């Protein structure tokens, strides 16, 4: 190879100013109000799409960028900076198509990641059921087929933009016998959000990221068709395992996003607020919180870089990625409440801005693998490199 | 008219129980334990009465270990005015039950001289559903059990008790013997300023032996077990 | 070892938890005597006497049974224990079977079951205890078992099949400390 | 004579009822005021009716006249139910508290008297939109008029601050500003109807939505002489001396709010299943289970030390900001866990522990934060060992 | 009643006699101690004296017959002094608990008798190559030869082994390897001089380099049916029991030595300056000693509400842990922020801080480490819910 | 551009030149040097025959002229064998940095060149008894008298101290107590054989026992104004300047501690079982070694980041302080779990994890405590916010 290398392609510092001046000067006016009501913010993300900065994975013979993992964090860490609710919407969409990008044939990859270029349509992953979460291979939704169709029966549960998807990618239990490996019991699927059988909840309440819209949606005998499969019948399981190689990184990348956010307000009160005499930042306890939150982001920064450069080269990334997101994670709900510190009774108050980065910085350490399942699978990785 | 209220000191019931290895009975070491339920029904009917001014003085009663003083403390803060704790060490509280307790409660009622015994109709622990009845049994007073509502006529209860279907109305003549179910009433708080102010009223502790009662119980708990 | 049954029932209407009883009662394995006390008991007494289990069905017909009031029927149940001896005496674990039994037992000086749910024999038995969280096994050493009996625990006796004689039960006197007075 | 850990069965039954109102009267409807951030009266004139609130009001003022360690008793069963509510019952406490340890019998009959006979709530009123930490950098001037004072400035984060019959409020006696904090400042009691008080709307917090906080401009107040505290400049004396009564109080509530984490957290991983077992089978959740049941179990000493120091007569200064320093933290870290154990469900606000999270924060800023808790602890810490 | 944390004037002459030999007498040669790692008999012989060592031995036997609350009270001040020399006192008092908590008179006044005429050490052996932690998993056999048993193994970091009169002994009996915990030990009380006991070299530690810890082999070591101590298969109960009167003493140890941590960190602050101030007036400073003066106390109350808990008769096998675990975790800490705020000094052994990082690190091991400690509390906890 | 995580081939083998040294050479001798503390000479001077010392010396001197990434990565692979070592080898790159940056090509070419022809070792002397961390207040006076210096002090915990050829010193030049650092600081080499210099005592210490680590007195010690660095007073920024070449290379030590920790530790939980499970499968187990991975891997980036920014002629600072400070404690961190995870045999002698303990514990305290890089964080970051 050449050196190590810290720098940015020209190119990127150029999607770099895209997503920054967007979300610095239309998020971030209008991100406490849709926090305020939830309203799911159309503005921002056809604008979003619009700019470009929308469906970046999809391959350039769908009409799509085709930009690369590294360029997508680059990207997602400027939206989240202005507001993670905004973010995760637009993310939400990548996360569906992941399986569609890495897994489809030209047939599904041109008819379903087409019409998000001429469109800002938003698709959703759908996996999470009540009843299973961290344990994928825990879900319940039943798939059989009946002709040159297949029959969906199940619930599912907190599925992101579950109620604005165009369509979704699903998985589900192919097989009834319980004792059948994960390797073989899942199917994988597209199925158009607005087919039959499907039932789309109301709009879940959370503490946090309150205008992505989360929802439960039931699916009651739903009519799928054999060419909406991802590899055949019992690859569902690799075939949603294999996304998150190149999308972890980016939530990571979201929760840096809030982490600098945070930071930066911190700064920017402690250097005009006094007590006693001096302005915060002249005493050494909130000095040094300034400095280990400095530290924190920039680590966290590195982390998630080095797991989108892993797989941009075309390795797999499982263990580079675990280490972002628990760590990323782990130091944006750190930041978020040292932020609402150093503010004072101010942090607490909903005029200021950090509470609420404190709420939405919560679900890092939960969706898209929790803190625990992040440490499992590096833990897994880990312990391979010692074993012949 | 006079009131015995009886009061029965049981593992609170939100504690979650559990049953000894040696399977003998369950585990009762360092466990918290309030006033049964029910007697908190019964507790409260005393006061209602004494506070309709129908009742000119309100005794409770409890019997095992020291512990009950704590049980008949928290009676005495919602109305009642004296206490009789009749007492039996942990090792005798074991083998005790509803008829070691209705023959005592007899015993004490001829004794206080007393117009109405008020039970709860059943212990969260043994869940017998006896001892009201029982003690009706030795004074041959008449009884109202599972009462629902209660009303002195003069010399005359008329009881409205829950029985399979619906109500049943009931009237006796007046030494009786009421034995409270749940909708009976909703027992108040024990007050702080109460609270202190029971810690004043006096408990006089005796024992079995010398209201003239014996303790022999041909019953035997063989075992005790989880569920299935 | 005889056994003795007081049937609830109502508005000339055996009550289905005696039924139950009755299968319990033959567990024990001896002569099962049942006793019908009421103001019209004459038709129960002879369904009762269909059910195949039940050797003798015992009548005490009286206006003063209204409502089976518990200080009404403990000397008629003391008055036939006298006559004839029973080993045991149990009820449906009802409203009116837990009502009466403890009394009984009062006054014969032992000490009743309740609720039991199964018949480890003559003389041991099984009921719940806390909210039915554990089980528990009790020994009975008396001259007389009193107790009441969990319907859902035994099943139903055949209501045909009987051979029952029916008898003029032994007779009380009013006591008139109680008085039945409504219904819902 | 003997370390004892056991309550007296006065206190048992205290604990007994004050945690009857809060399982079943408080808890049940804790979601609701949360929701809509509306004030607890129903629950306030219920606690009152209890004998729950102003219990350090002494017996010859028609008061309990009860100790610090009681207080924190009876406001641990509260916070486990909402601390929103538990905080708007102790700021009256806080409010009293001046009153209570400084204050002449007629003040004390007139102005804690109110409070045994109809159910008002009182305020401490010290914060101000530019000095929090700070006491000594408040600049409300009080002015003296012979017969009377005059108050102007500015008060901010009010708890009570709205619903109050009167305050303690402390502002600059001294112009001079070369004047030691020590004698610089007077504290009043100011009945809330009087001419000049402007309340100001809610304030709309992250947490304890339901307790009442607000800001309050003082324009041309009038207080009459009679009510001022010891006299003039005393004020930073008194105020100070308060919190030994009352930090350990504050810190009762973090461990309410802990142990309700904790309840919630173990209550869920003991039915929820993941990978084929209870989430209690796997050790990373046991041992989460296991540090929060210590950090509960410590907090609540560390709190009843503090609380039992005061009882005894001594100063607890060190122990207050033990407790306080420690009861906050934790209350923060076992929040957060309890919302990660119960994974998505725990994000919902449909589930109890979400607003935990939210309530806790505020115990790392109230009644000093984390950071002066801190340089009270080393300031009382250096002193053993110095000259 | 109600709480109380007040001592009585008793413990309170406990705690100077404790305090006074502690502060005059250990810590001057303590440094030395460590420094050459001999066994520290006059120092002992002299706690002994003091009656300040074996602590727990009944009236009964010749002994002062204090409770676990008392003995914590010691245990804090001979350790702010040394925990090497603290501990080596305190495995005597380890050694005793399993006879003491169910030996008969015989064992009783034979055993533990003989430490009041003379100050004799015992030792606990359960430990071995294999198994610490995992106590089930003792492979040292013991079988039955009429009216004796034939002791076969070996075991590993022998608090005392190799300077005692006397040792507790855990050994599996049952040989039939399906056979529960419950009744598959047998524990023994061993004389030392016995035959066929091989007590190994003085094993060279981190920390507490003064404790006398070493592995012993036991060949055909004949023992008296006797000295078994409930019956054959007891051996677990047994042992087990023993922690609850014992741990919250670990845990103490852990106090005293933090407490020295402190006390050091805070008496440098208070003289050594940096950019024109006193090492106590950055906030940095003061911020760590506020921090460590809150983990003592709460450390302190953990241990001592432990130790009356079972002095009250109760099983406190969850606050045990909890003092265990806190003390352990907080001893570490407070003794790598002495050292860092002793700078270089703080790296060199010519101060008294490095001396204490290597000594705290064992309190996160023996006597059950850290997360074996969470388990404990984790099981107890959940188990008031289902 | 944009970003590369790929060493160079020429990297990729300097890399495994010192895995291989300090693999088969340094850790089968490493406990043995440690026990005896005596200097290891062998060591030291196989290290320069095979070229990873003295890297920073330019090529016209005969050096390898290598960046400070090129020196990290060497320092790692001596590290993860032992920090005692690799701390005298580096050592040598701290007394050498500021002739590297701030003298002349007669300077350079004496004081490096030699360095370059017999594996001598040289050192950086600044701290004292009473100054360390604040650089600003070290005593030791130099006055011109003639055309040259006078030195007198003391210098404490030097580094080589007692095994160098020469010193890069540092002394107070200016007699004003109220003169600025920036004017009142000269920085000096000084061959160690002159007259007046008195080496003290091998300093007996927790850690790196087998570093050589020394007090110096300067008794009316003479140096030519030859060796003056930039001019006179102007020394405080030769000094300072340093610390940008220098800081990555002790975060990359600590990386290579770290790394060692882990691997024991994993090596370990492989094979040691307890109730049946290996201790790999007990879930708090691969927890820990879960957050030790991310550690070290997050340390390493921190150290190559900072190197990088220098290497590519920027100011390091900010990068350099940051990998300074977390390396630091990421390496504590990782010995404490290391000993904890072997247990009993952790705590031991015979076993290669109690050593690294104790050597970890420096990199918390030299070369910049870690309060004072937290300063150094805050003030850089600080900077980038004001007007
Ligand atoms: C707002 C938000 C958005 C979401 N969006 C989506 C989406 O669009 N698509 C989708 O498919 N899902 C989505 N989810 C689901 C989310 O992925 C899950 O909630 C999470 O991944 C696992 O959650 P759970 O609630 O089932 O955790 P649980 O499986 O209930 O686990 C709860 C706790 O146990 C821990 N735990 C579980 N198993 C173990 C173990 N083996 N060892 C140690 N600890 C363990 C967890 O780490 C956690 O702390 C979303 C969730 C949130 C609420
Ligand atoms: N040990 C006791 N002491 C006092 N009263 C008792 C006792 N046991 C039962 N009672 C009274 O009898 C009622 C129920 O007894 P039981 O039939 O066992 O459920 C209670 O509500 C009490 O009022």
């Amino acid at each position: 190879g050449l050196g190590f290398s810290f720098e940015f392609t020209e190119q990127q510092k150029e999607f770099q100013a895209t997503a920054r001046k967007f979300a610095r000067e239309e998020i971030i006016p209008v991100a406490a109000e849709y926090d305020k009501t939830g309203e799911y913010p159309v503005p921002l993300i056809r604008r979003a799409w619009e700019l470009g900065l929308m469906n970046t994975h999809i391959p350039e013979n769908c009409g799509g960028l085709g930009l690369g993992t590294f360029d997508a964090c680059l990207i997602s860490e400027e939206l989240a900076y202005g507001c993670t609710g905004v973010q995760t919407a637009i993310e939400g969409n990548s996360l569906g198509q992941m399986p569609i990008i890495i897994a489809g044939n030209d047939q599904q990859k041109k008819k379903y990641l087409g019409r998000m270029t001429e469109e800002p349509l938003m698709c959703a992953y759908c996996v999470t059921e009540p009843g299973a979460g961290s344990d994928v291979a825990g879900i319940k939704t039943k798939a059989e087929k009946k002709g040159d169709e297949y029959i969906i029966n199940g619930q599912k549960m907190w599925i992101t933009n579950g109620g604005k998807a165009n369509w979704y990618f699903l998985l589900a239990r192919s097989d009834p016998d319980p004792k059948a490996p994960a390797n073989k019991a899942f199917t994988g699927f597209i199925v158009e959000a607005d087919t039959p059988g499907i039932q789309i909840g109301r709009k879940e309440l959370n503490m946090g990221q309150r205008c992505s819209d989360t929802r439960g949606i039931v699916f009651e005998d739903v009519k799928v068709p054999k060419e909406n499969v991802l590899i055949g019948d019992g690859a569902g399981f690799k075939v949603a395992m294999g996304a998150f190689d190149k999308t972890r990184p980016v939530v990571a990348a979201g929760a840096v996003g809030l982490a600098q956010r945070a930071l930066d307000e911190a700064t920017k009160y402690a250097l005009e607020r006094k007590t006693f005499g001096k302005l915060l930042v002249e005493h050494q306890a909130i000095s040094f919180m300034l400095a280990e939150m400095a530290m924190k982001v920039e680590l966290a920064r590195m982390s998630y870089q080095r797991a989108a450069w892993e797989v941009d080269s075309g390795r797999r990334n499982t263990y580079y990625a675990s280490i972002a997101k628990a760590f990323a994670g782990d130091i944006a709900n750190q930041l978020a409440t040292d932020a609402v510190q150093i503010l004072g009774g101010n942090g607490f108050n909903t005029e200021y801005p950090v509470e609420k980065l404190m709420r939405d910085a919560k679900i890092y350490q939960i969706y898209e693998g929790t803190s625990q399942i992040q440490r499992l699978i590096v833990a897994r990785e880990h312990i391979d490199k010692y074993k012949n | 008219l006079r009131v015995l209220v009886a009061v029965k000191r049981v593992i609170d019931y939100a504690v979650k129980i559990r049953v000894k290895p040696d399977r003998t009975g369950v585990v009762t070491d360092g466990v918290k334990h309030s006033m049964n339920p029910f007697c908190e029904i019964a507790v409260e009917e005393a006061v209602r009465l004494k506070e309709k001014k129908l009742v000119k003085e309100v005794i409770a009663v409890s019997c095992g270990p020291a512990q009950c003083q704590e049980t008949i403390r928290t009676a005495l803060a919602m109305g009642a005015d004296r206490g009789i704790h009749v007492e039996v060490p942990p090792a005798e509280a074991e083998r005790l039950g509803p008829l070691q307790v209705a023959r005592v409660l007899a015993k004490l009622a001829e004794k206080e001289k007393v117009d109405l015994v008020l039970l709860g109709k059943q212990a969260i622990d043994d869940d017998c559903n006896q001892t009201g009845q029982m003690t009706a049994g030795f004074l041959d007073w008449p009884q109202g059990t599972f009462a629902s509502q209660v009303t002195l006529e003069g010399d005359k209860l008329k009881v409205e008790r829950e029985i399979d279907g619906g109500l049943e109305t009931l009237r006796l003549k007046l030494p009786a013997v009421v034995t409270a179910d749940l909708r009976l009433n909703e027992p108040r708080y024990a007050t702080l300023p109460n609270i202190m102010k029971a810690k004043k009223k006096k408990i006089e502790v005796i024992k079995p032996g010398d209201l003239g009662v014996d303790l022999t119980s041909k019953l035997s708990v063989i075992s005790v077990e989880d569920p299935p | 070892q005889s056994t003795l049954v007081i049937a609830e029932h109502a508005n000339d209407s055996l009550a289905p938890i005696t039924l139950n009883t009755i299968t319990a009662a033959t567990r024990l394995g001896g002569e099962v005597s049942c006793l019908v006390a009421g103001t019209k008991c004459d038709k129960v007494a002879q369904d009762l006497c269909k059910v195949a289990g039940i050797a003798k069905v015992l009548v005490a017909q009286h206006d003063v049974y209204k409502g089976l009031l518990p200080e009404e029927l403990t000397p008629l149940i003391l008055a036939t224990q006298k006559q004839f001896n029973y080993t045991h005496i149990c009820a449906g674990a009802s409203a009116f079977g837990k009502n009466l039994l403890p009394r009984v037992a009062a006054k014969l000086e032992v000490a009743p079951i309740s609720d039991i749910i199964a018949i480890k024999s003559p003389d041991t038995f099984v009921r719940t205890i806390y909210a039915g969280n554990a089980l528990c096994t009790v020994k009975c050493d008396e001259k007389v078992k009193v107790f009441s009996v969990r319907g859902t625990s035994f099943d139903a006796a055949a209501t045909s099949g009987g051979s029952a004689s029916s008898e003029k039960a032994s007779s009380t006197s009013p006591v008139e400390i109680s008085e039945w007075l409504d219904q819902k």
